[PDB]
């Protein structure tokens, strides 16, 4: 019902497990690019080479 | 699981060509699954 107390409204519940299997991993995490800076001695790290 | 794949035009009747063709790699799948076995898949033609 609307007028409930606190400990009795409807709570969605949406849990999410996280397993590691020897399969390759696919749902990765979003990297952040920074933006590209040309003609200075710089470390690059370009699709995990660095 | 790579798949290369290439798309040459020939025109020769009955055996493979002679000649050189470097296949692209086209897709890699992690798919992370044991594989031993394949088998080709074909189209029916009906009348």
């Amino acid at each position: 019902q609307p007028t409930n107390g606190v400990g009795y409204q409807p709570y969605r519940v949406v849990v999410l497990s996280f397993e590691l299997l020897h399969a390759p991993a696919t749902v990765c995490g979003p990297k952040k690019s920074t933006n590209l800076v040309k003609n200075k001695c710089v470390n690059f790290n370009f699709n995990g080479l660095t | 699981f790579k798949i290369y794949s290439k798309h040459t035009p020939i025109n020769l009747v009955r055996d493979l060509p002679q000649g050189f063709s470097a296949l692209e790699p086209l897709v890699d799948l992690p798919i992370g699954i044991n594989i031993t076995r394949f088998q080709t898949l074909l189209a029916l033609h009906r009348s």
